[PDB]
C-alpha cells in the first residue's frame, strides 16, 4: 500500500487545470518522482473522471522509453496521485521557446521518437489526441517523454473512429473541426504541427480568438520559409494535409507511411526504439533536485467509490 | 513566445 507520508515534496514542476505537479522523493529508498496530484471533488464536480481513470488504464498498460511510465497511483480519501518517472529536461516548449528554432537535424531526431512512440500506441489500439510541445518532455538523457494521457481513446484499431471534441484548440485538427467523427490519423496532424513548430518556430496557423483559429486551420494553406529543405517541406505539407485519408500517416499502414518519408531516410527505425543514437541535447542538470529547465513561475512557488475503481497501481519494475 | 495553450474537452 502506498501513502502520502512515503514522499518528500521537493517543489513545484507545473500546473494544469484540476491539479498540480510536484518533484518528489520516496522516502525509503532516495529515489525521485514527477507526482500528480489532483483533487476528487473538483474532477468529480466537473465529470473529470472518465479522462483521470483513462490516464490512468492507458499508463497500467503502456510500456515504451518514449512514453512516461508510472510507477505508483494511489488514493486518499480526497485526491487522486500519479507517481512517474520525472523527466528532468521539461517541456520541449520550455527549449523551443528559449532557442526559438531547432535545426532540421535536432527536429529529425525528436520526430523520430514520436513516431516511434505514436506507432507503440496505435499499435496499443489508443489514440492520443493532444499531441503539442507542452506535453513532450525531455529525460535526463535527453529522449522524448510522451505525458498526460487523458485524452487518450482506447479499443480504437485500424479505421476505427471516435466523436468527442476534445484536444488543444490550436492543434486541433481540421477533420475534428467539422461535425461528426474521425480516425487516428489526428495524431499525424499533432506530429504535424510540432515539427512545423520546431523546424518554422511558429505555429503554423494562430489566432487568438478560437473562432477565427479555427477558420485558419479548415481553410488557410500553411506557408513554409524559404529555406526550409524540399524533404522538410513536403514532410510538412504531408503531415499537415488537410484531408486525414491524403494526410502522410492517414492511409492504412499508418506510422509506416511517415517512417518511409524522405525527412527520416537516414533514421535507422529499430535504433530509434532501442535508443542507440546520440540525442542532439543533454540536460545538463547538476542534481537530482535541480529544476533549471522548468518555468521559475511554477519552481519559486511553495509547498502547502466504484467510481475510482481501475485507479490504483503499482509497477513490477 | 508563444502562450501557453490549454487541453480541452466537451
Ligand atoms: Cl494537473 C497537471 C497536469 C499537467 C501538468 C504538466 C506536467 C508537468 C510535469 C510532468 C512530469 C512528468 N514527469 N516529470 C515531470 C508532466 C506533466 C503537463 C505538461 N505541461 C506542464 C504541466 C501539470 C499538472
Amino acid at each position: 500500500k502506498v501513502t502520502m507520508n512515503d514522499f518528500d515534496y521537493l517543489k513545484l514542476l507545473g500546473k494544469g487545470t484540476f491539479g498540480k505537479v510536484i518533484l518528489v522523493r520516496e522516502k525509503a529508498t532516495g529515489r525521485y518522482y514527477a507526482m500528480k496530484i489532483l483533487r476528487k471533488e473538483v474532477i468529480i464536480a466537473k465529470d473529470e473522471v472518465a479522462h483521470t481513470v483513462t490516464e490512468s488504464r492507458v499508463l497500467q498498460n503502456t510500456r515504451h522509453p518514449f512514453l512516461t511510465a508510472l510507477k505508483y497511483a494511489f488514493q486518499t480519501h480526497d485526491r487522486l496521485c500519479f507517481v512517474m518517472e520525472y523527466a528532468n529536461g521539461g517541456e520541449l516548449f520550455f527549449h523551443l521557446s528559449r532557442e526559438r528554432v531547432f535545426t532540421e537535424e535536432r527536429a529529425r531526431f525528436y520526430g523520430a521518437e514520436i513516431v516511434s512512440a505514436l506507432e507503440y500506441l496505435h499499435s496499443r489500439d489508443v489514440v492520443y489526441r493532444d499531441i503539442k510541445l507542452e506535453n513532450l518532455m525531455l529525460d535526463k538523457d535527453g529522449h522524448i517523454k510522451i505525458t498526460d494521457f487523458g485524452l487518450c481513446k482506447e479499443g480504437i484499431s485500424d479505421g476505427a473512429t471516435m466523436k468527442t471534441f476534445c484536444g488543444t484548440p490550436e492543434y486541433l485538427a481540421p477533420e475534428v473541426l467539422e461535425d461528426n467523427d474521425y480516425g487516428r490519423a489526428v495524431d499525424w496532424w499533432g506530429l504535424g504541427v510540432v515539427m512545423y513548430e520546431m523546424m518554422c518556430g511558429r505555429l503554423p496557423f494562430y489566432n487568438q480568438d478560437h473562432e477565427r483559429l479555427f477558420e485558419l486551420i479548415l481553410m488557410e494553406e500553411i506557408r513554409f520559409p524559404r529555406t526550409l529543405s524540399p524533404e522538410a517541406k513536403s514532410l510538412l505539407a504531408g503531415l499537415l494535409k488537410k484531408d486525414p485519408k491524403q494526410r502522410l500517416g492517414g492511409g492504412p499502414s499508418d506510422a509506416k507511411e511517415v517512417m518511409e518519408h524522405r525527412f527520416f531516410l537516414s533514421i535507422n527505425w529499430q535504433d530509434v526504439v532501442q535508443k542507440k543514437l546520440l540525442p542532439p541535447f543533454k540536460p545538463q542538470v547538476t542534481s537530482e533536485v535541480d529544476t533549471r529547465y522548468f518555468d521559475d513561475e511554477f519552481t519559486a512557488q511553495s509547498i502547502t467509490q466504484e467510481m475510482f475503481e481501475d485507479f490504483d497501481y503499482i509497477a513490477d519494475w | 513566445g508563444r502562450p501557453r495553450t490549454t487541453s480541452f474537452a466537451e
